[PDB]
Order: structure tokens, then sequence, then C-alpha cells
RNA sequence: CAUGAGGUGGCAAGAAAUGGGCUACAUUUUCUACCCCAGAAACGAUAGCCCUUAUGAAAUAAGGGUCGAAGGUGGAUUUAG
């Protein structure tokens, strides 16, 4: 007789949550998101609120111009695809008068562009 | 013999290759639509990069000011000259 | 509609936290698909719609048989026995290419 | 003579490191290398594009962080982790430096669809191995 | 700790064998010596075998223009691993394997895992 | 913005080969089986003739990835000699070592 | 710059919780003074706080005794034990006859596209199919470059479509049609 | 308006000389089996011409056929171990 358990399914998530729970907090150490240099080391709560800042500073400069820019950046090499790593496109690329072009500029959020359209 | 020939045939229709005799001849055909050809490899079209996503995003990070090219920068700096001069 | 999709978005905003810890990183990582899918198959997607086995490599039902004694048919099951030993190409690659071969000598 | 990545002796005031100190027949003799990427091991494919991504982004780095780079980088490549360790001076600002990484890190991820980890140490002056 | 036993019996992997292969003995040592403590702990057998090391060598002439005679000769150092195991679960092979190739080292590592999971004929 | 003249002659070769890549297979098969008639490989025949010359893959030089040298390219890392020694002494190439045996 | 947590720090710590993912070094974090490289004639091997060749090292300290202990006692939950199929070869060759060899060949980069990763391969003993006489004649006249003489194994390899689940369906359907093939008599086996 | 760019077609032939290799001028050799206890001779083109094949859009390479050159171990000098 073959006592064959049958195989417990997970998602690709709760070992890294067991892996949280073996590294609980570091009482020492500081919030991850910084750096660990002591010259990078933010010394007040308005320093690190500065330095937070900075780094959402620089995401959205990035961000503006990769959507700026994004011929730059269509050529895929992480499979499988990826849509946010994938550049968004805030130009309206239906330029006859339909609906779904409406629709078009309703998902993009240009207002005065679907007033005037409409 | 015609045992081992028959043999043959009904190893052929049973994995999936040629059945009747057929030389070597069509062979290379049924390898060469075995095979993807020397122009579809990925190593082949993909050999050179574009270079134009690298060359005009260095060409635009720069001229945002975000980057900073030495190279352009002699050369900017050599040609100005140029047309100071000659 | 606009108002659940936007009710998601604040909730997401409200209960967004700060990363604290490198495990975490890797867990929005996951989360939003930068990071592999794991443990690897090398097969991370790449379904080619379900074509299970017989799309691949039996060819009869593309092959639309001809009269089986002519050399358009030998030559047809030449291009089949091909088409079954490439692993590359599709079965979708794999027909259009034959039907090509149909409407070539359909022309002659 | 051999000229491949040896620093000649001037006089004997020259700070320099241990890295282009060392000569390339040293190459894991002494130093190891600056780019750990399994490209380049016996059963892979890929190593060639491996090679280009390296000299694009060793250039990129060296072009985006202005004249704080001490000496050259870390570059690790880990699955899909491509990991930039970096041993950038303490002359500029630090919301300048977490611009620029932030800007880089996004970057990067945007144009090698890969999680990229900036990973800086900062560092007062020039380290010297010895003099010549 | 979310577990969601399913429904259906184990695929049982009899050897699975790990080829971990790079360019740095003591990475590939390093490396097993933390694969042996942690199937140790675990309770799964795990073996350990060295596989001769490969070199794969070339020449390439070392001055521009001239100067057939004198060459540079470079070399690549591929050194394997066997770390070969029997007797694990489906579901451990899981969690083991996903382990390892998480904390897989660098640039300095493949890892080739031949799976023999035996099921019955049909 | 290309390093010169023939690498952009080059991936024009490798581009549009690539995309002219499949009716030459088609018709290269037509040509090396024994089966068909021979006028009615010779119909073929002239319609190879008539595909393009740029795209059959005899015009591919598999030249450095970095900057167009010809012959002197190892496939591997598609890099040419001294630029393969370039990046392989500064040590910024893992694996490579100076063969000393 | 600032007095560094390598001194703020003291004995009696969890290294677990100090370094939880690979990381290259960050001397500052490190409580150790590691000195590498190969020293000046009259010197010492360089310092800690600023080593390029330190930060290239793999750096297994996130990795130590105590780690993977605790840790596995994290992942002790993902896990089912094996029933009574014994050490014995023959034993779980009896209780479980085929065997089939499907692999996956790890990169490391952008993509996980290992095209020869789809490989696999069925080893199969006649001692345990238990039911072929003639038709294991006939299924050795049919594969003939198979099925070496020393041991009863027989060895169907498919490398001929793209999914390894289709793979390992190649080979299971040769198996069967294989044995179908081999029990249908034909009817000139006796002229032989 | 060029010394830059693109397309198509040709350029790589010896009255001669020379550097370096390869094969020989055979008897410790040649052919065959064997891979070193036999049998039989009692020589030498990887050149020329023809056929076929490989690859290629379009032949250089490979095999076979054909042929049966000059050549009789090379002066002065010199190479390498």
């Amino acid at each position: 007789e073959v006592v064959i358990p049958k195989k417990k399914t997970w998602d690709k998530v709760a070992v890294l949550q067991a892996l949280a729970s073996t590294v609980n907090r570091d009482t020492t150490a500081v919030p991850y998101v910084f750096q660990d240099d002591p010259y990078l080391m933010p010394a007040s709560s308005l320093e690190s609120r500065s330095f937070l800042l900075a780094k959402k500073s620089g995401e959205n400069v990035a961000k503006f111009i990769i959507n700026s820019y994004p011929k730059y950046f269509q050529k895929d090499i992480a499979e499988p695809h990826i849509p946010c790593l994938m550049p968004e496109y805030f130009e309206p690329q239906i330029k006859d008068i339909s609906e779904a072009a409406l629709k078009e500029r309703i998902e993009l959020r240009k207002v005065k562009a679907s007033v005037d359209m409409f | 013999s015609e045992y081992a020939f028959r043999m043959s045939r009904l190893s052929a229709r049973l994995f999936g290759e040629v059945t009747r005799p057929t030389n070597s001849k069509s062979m290379k055909v049924v390898k060469l639509f075995s095979e993807l050809p020397l122009a579809k490899k990925k190593e082949t079209y993909d050999w050179y990069p574009n270079h134009h996503t690298y060359a005009e995003l260095m060409q635009t990070l720069r001229f945002l000011g975000l980057y900073r090219d030495e190279h352009q920068d002699f050369m900017d700096e050599q040609k100005r000259l140029k047309k100071l001069r000659g | 509609s606009l108002w659940d999709v936007e009710f998601a978005k604040q909730l997401a905003t409200v209960n967004e936290q700060p990363l604290q810890n490198g495990f975490e990183e890797l867990i929005q990582w996951t989360k939003e698909g930068k990071l592999w899918e794991f443990p690897i198959n090398n097969e991370a997607g790449f379904d080619d719609d379900g074509s299970e086995f017989h799309e691949h490599i039996f060819l009869e039902k593309h092959l639309e048989s001809f009269p089986k004694q002519g050399p358009i048919r030998h030559f047809m099951e030449l291009v089949t026995c091909g088409l079954s030993k490439n692993p590359y190409l599709s079965v979708k690659q794999k027909v259009e290419h034959i039907e090509w071969f149909r409407n070539y000598f359909n022309e002659k | 003579k051999n000229r491949a990545a040896r620093v000649r002796v001037s006089k004997g005031d020259k700070p320099v490191t241990y890295e282009e100190a060392h000569a390339p027949h040293y190459i894991a003799h002494r130093k190891g290398w600056l780019s750990l990427h399994t490209g380049n091991l016996d059963g892979e494919d890929h190593a060639a594009e491996r090679t280009v991504e390296d000299v694009f982004l060793r250039k990129f780095m060296w072009g985006t962080f202005p004249g704080c780079l001490a000496d050259q980088l870390v570059l690790k490549r880990r699955g899909n982790q491509l990991e930039i360790c970096a041993v950038v001076l303490r002359q500029l600002s630090p919301h300048k430096y977490y611009f620029l990484v932030g800007y880089s890190e996004t970057l990067l991820s945007y144009f090698y669809k890969c999680p990229v980890r900036l990973h800086l140490q900062t560092v007062p002056s020039k380290v010297v191995y010895k003099y010549l | 700790p979310v577990v969601t036993i399913s429904d259906e019996p184990d695929i049982l992997y009899k050897r699975l064998s790990v080829l971990v292969k790079g360019h740095d003995k003591a990475v590939l040592d390093s490396y097993e010596y933390f694969a042996v403590l942690a199937a140790k702990e675990l309770g799964i057998s795990i073996k350990v075998h060295e596989p001769p090391r490969k070199i794969e060598r070339f020449t390439l002439l070392q001055s521009v223009h001239i100067y057939k005679k004198h060459r540079v000769q470079y070399e690549m150092r591929t050194l394997y691993r066997c770390l070969e195991l029997e007797h694990l679960t489906g579901s451990t092979a899981d969690v083991y394997l996903e382990y390892i190739q998480r904390n897989l080292p660098e640039g300095v590592a493949m890892e080739v895992t031949k799976t023999q999971l035996e099921q019955l004929p049909e | 913005h290309y390093v010169d003249w023939r690498m952009w002659r080059d991936v024009k070769r490798r581009k549009m080969a690539y995309e002219y890549a499949d009716e030459r297979l088609r018709i290269n098969s037509l040509r090396k089986n024994t089966i068909l008639p021979k006028i009615l490989q010779d119909v073929a025949d002239e319609e190879i003739a008539a595909l393009p010359r740029d795209s059959c893959p005899v015009r591919i030089r598999n030249r450095c990835v970095m900057t167009s040298r010809p012959r002197g390219v190892k496939r591997r890392w598609r890099l040419s000699r001294i630029v393969f020694r370039h990046l392989a002494d500064h040590g910024q190439l893992s694996g490579i070592q100076r063969a000393t045996w | 710059a600032l007095p560094p947590r390598t001194e703020k720090m003291a004995v009696d710590q969890d290294w677990p919780s100090v370094y939880p993912v690979a990381a290259p070094f960050k001397p500052s974090a490190v409580p150790l003074p590691v000195r590498m490289g190969y020293p000046v004639k009259k010197g010492v091997p360089m310092a800690k706080e600023g080593n390029l060749e330190l930060l290239k090292i793999p750096n297994f300290l996130h990795l130590t005794p105590v780690a993977i202990k605790k840790h596995c006692e994290a992942l002790k939950d993902f896990c089912t034990e094996w029933p009574a199929a014994l050490d014995s070869d023959e034993k779980c060759e009896k209780h479980f006859p085929i065997e089939i060899d499907s692999t996956d060949y790890v990169s490391s980069g952008p993509s996980v596209r290992n095209p020869r990763a789809r490989v696999v391969v069925l080893r199969v003993k006649l001692s345990s199919l238990n039911l072929d006489d003639h038709a294991k004649k006939k299924l050795i006249k049919l594969v003939g470059e198979r099925y070496c003489k020393t041991t009863d194994v027989l060895t169907i390899k498919t490398d001929r479509c793209p999914l390894r689940r289709q793979n390992y369906d190649y080979a299971v359907y040769l198996l069967t049609v294989l044995y179908h093939e081999s029990w249908n008599t034909e009817e000139w086996e006796k002229s032989k």
C-alpha cells in the first residue's frame, strides 16, 4: 500500500511572507527604502521626507520622459509580456469624429478634448 | 530483406518520418522543413543592435542634460573652434 | 464602472505603505510581474493556443488528401514530415505554409 | 612590450587603485571580474547581447553620474535582478544622488525590461592602493 | 501561512539531480555546504559528486596589424558540482528548489535540475 | 547613427533577408527535391532568379557587434579580436582567464 | 558622515534581521573589518570601507547557519512525506514502472527561453511491463536502435514538439501505440 | 556637385623569379587483411580532362573515373632540436 499524499498548492507569495516572518523588523536598522550609506543617511524626519520626495520626483521624471519618447522602449525582451513595464500612450490615436474616439479620450481623461469633439 | 524493409516502413509510419522509400536528395527537403532556415535564426536577425534607440536616446537625453557625453562635448568645442577660424 | 475602479485606486493608495524590506521589494515585484514566476519551468506563458500534440505532427486534416499515388502527394508527405519535425514553428505557420503550397500548386 | 591594461610608472606621484593597478595577467589570480553574468559559461546563447548591454550600462553610468564614480562599476546579473553597484564619491548633494538613483533605476528598468537595483556606496576620496 | 491542500496525489520525483556549474570552486562548495545543511535539516538524503571541469581555450592575435607569431591565449574555467538527490516529494521539491534557485549566486552559477518523476503506465 | 555605411548595409541585409526568408526556403526545397518535372522546376528557377539579390543569405557577413570589422570576429560574443582583448583585459567580462597551462 | 552601525551594533543580534536578501557587501552594514587583496611589500591587505573586490565577491553573508535553521523552521510547513516505497530500486520499480525524463535549464537574464529544455525521454522496463512474448519480439524488431542487451530498458526520445507537456504526451502515446502495434498480429509474420 | 551615397557588371593572368609548407624520388618501400608473428609486388600529382555529389541565386570543396608527368635523396649556403 502506497500512502501517496495530495500536493498542497500555493501562490508565488506565501514563501516570501514566511520569509518576512523569519525576518521580523531590525531594531537597529533603518527602513529599507533609504540606502545603507552613512553619508546617504537621513538624520531627521524632514531630511527623510526630502529624500523620499526626491526619489518620487526622479520616478515621475523618467515616467514623463519615457511617455514623451515611447519609441525608444518598444523593444520588449522580457518574457512574459509586462504591460506595466510597457510605456503608456496618452495621445488620442483615433482622429476621425467617432464614438470610439470619444471612449478613447474619456479613457485618456482629456476633458477639453472630449468636450470639443462631443 | 523484404521483411526488414517493411519493418523499416512500419517504424517510419509509426514514428512519423517518411514512409515510402525516398533518397537523400529529398531527405534534404525533409530536413530543410525540419529546421528553421539560417535567415530565421534569432541570432542572425538580432546579431546587430539596432543602434537607433541607443544613439538617438542618448542624443535626446544629453540634450535634456541628464546625460554628459565627453566625446560629444569634445567635438562640440573642437567644431566651435573650427567655425571660429576655418 | 468609474466609481468602483476609482474606489479600487483609492483603497490601493490608502493601503499603500513603505517598502521597508527587500523581501517586500520582491513581493511587490512578483505582484506587478517584474520578477519571474517562480519556480521556473522554462515555459512561462508560451501556450500555443492549446495545440496539444496532434496539431503539430499529425497534418492529415490540413493535408486534405489529393490522389495519394501522385508525386504531389508524395511531396506533401515530405513537407508534412518536415513540419512534424519542426519544433520552432507553430501549427498556424505550419498550416499557412501548407496552404501556400496548395495555392501555388493550384496556380500551376 | 605589453600595454594592455597596465598603468605605467611616471616617477612616483600617480594615485591608482587596485583595479587599474593590477595587470590583465592577474585577471582572476588577483583581481576578479567586474561583471558577473552567466552568459560566458559553456552552455548559454545570449552572451553577445549580455556584453553589449554591459558596455551600454557602463558608459551610461559614467555619463549620467558625472565626475562622481570613483572607479569602475560592479555589474552583477542574477536571474532577472540586474544589480548596479557603485562606489560614488561624497561631493554632490544627497537629494541629487537620490534623484539620479531613481532616474537610473527606472530608466534601466524600462530599457532592459528587468528589475534593476542601484546599490550605492559613498566614499570621501578616491582610494589609493599605491603611487606610480 | 496558507497551505491549500487541494486535490490530487503526488507527482513523485525520485532523483532530482542538481548540476551547479560555474567559474569559482569556492562559490560551488559554499553553495554545496549551504544546500547540504538545508537538506540535512529538511530530512532529505542529499549526495555530492564532482564531475571534472572543462576548460574552453582559444587563441587571438596580440597586435593590431602584423605579428601572428605573438598571440594571446584565453580560457574559460567551467567547473561542475553534481548534487544528486533522491527520495523527495513533489511539494517538497517545489519548496526546496524554490529556495535553492532564489538564493542561487550571481553569474558564477547555472543549475540544471534533472527531475525523474515516476508515474504509472497507461 | 551607425558605425559605418557597411554595417548599415549589413543590417539592411539582415532585416530584408529575414522578411524575404520564407519563400526562398519553400522554393529552395523545390530546388533540392527530386520529385517534380524539370520545366516545373525551371519556372521556379526564373522566379528565384527574380527574387532580389540582397535577401539571399550568402551576402550575410558576421561583422562585429561593436565596431565594423569583417574578418577576425568570434561568434560567441560577436566581438572582434582586439575589442574582445580590450574588454577581457580590463576584466569587464567574466570567466575569461589568460590561458597558462 | 556619521559614526557607522558597524560599531553601533553589539553582540547577540539577529543577522537574518540584518540581511534578509542577497545584497552586495555594504561594509558599513557589515560588522567585520574584511581585508581584501594582494598587499604591497611592506603593507597589509587593503581595508574594508571601499573595496570594489569585496563588492565583486558573491557575498554569502545573508545565509548563515542560524538563518538556514530559522528560515526552514518557517519552510517546514510546505512539505508532505513519502510512503513506504522503500529505498530498494526494484521495489520502487515494481510499485511505479515507467521513468520519464523532463528537465529545465535555468538561465539568468531577460528571457527564460531555453528551447532544448523541452527535451523529454521515457525509459521503461519489459520485466515490469510483464505482458510481451512474441509482442516483445515484435517490439524489439520495431525499436531496434534502442534497447541495449545488458539492461532491459527501453528509451524513447522526443524533441519534436515545442511544449514539455505535449512532449510527455508524445512519450506516453508512443508507449501505448508501440504496445498496441506489437500486440497487433500481422499477416506476414510467419514468412520471417 | 564630391574626394561623399546608391545600383549593375568586371578586377585575383603568367616570357619569369623568390620565401614557407605538403607530397615524393621507394626495400625500414608499396597494396590488402590485421591494426604490427601473413600474402603479394619489386616507384610518384592533394597536378590536367570527364562524370557525380555538397553548399550556394549563380562552382570552391568532396568522391569516383581518367591519366601514368618531371623525378634517381639535391652543390655553395642554411634551419631546428
